[PDB]
């Protein structure tokens, strides 16, 4: 489970490969492995877990 | 009677040198700079503190 999330973007550069780059701080309830999505279908993300 | 040179008459700043005869530094108007610089010097903003 998790909470208290943050993101922050340091580098972004707007192309047809990922040219984007984002940190996402969390607070999670325990170990475990968690799925990786855009919410947004403007973007898209490498990682899925 | 030549009186003062060109080096110490000359407007916008000049010195004056010779072999060959040329005008150095003009203290007068300004100097557009076009610099392109290559992508690995570039840190991305997540990269970044």
């Amino acid at each position: 489970s998790l909470t208290d999330m943050s993101c922050e973007v340091p580098a972004c550069t707007h192309s047809s490969d990922f040219g984007g780059v984002a940190i996402i701080k969390y607070a999670a309830s325990k170990k475990g492995k968690c799925a990786v999505h855009s919410m947004t279908n403007a973007v898209t993300i490498r990682e899925a877990e | 009677e030549r009186g003062a040179s060109l080096q110490h008459t000359a407007p916008f700043g000049c010195q004056i040198a010779t072999n060959p005869v040329r005008a150095v530094n003009c203290a007068v108007g300004n100097m557009p700079i076009s610099i392109d610089i290559p992508e690995a010097a570039f840190t991305r903003v997540v990269d970044a503190p």
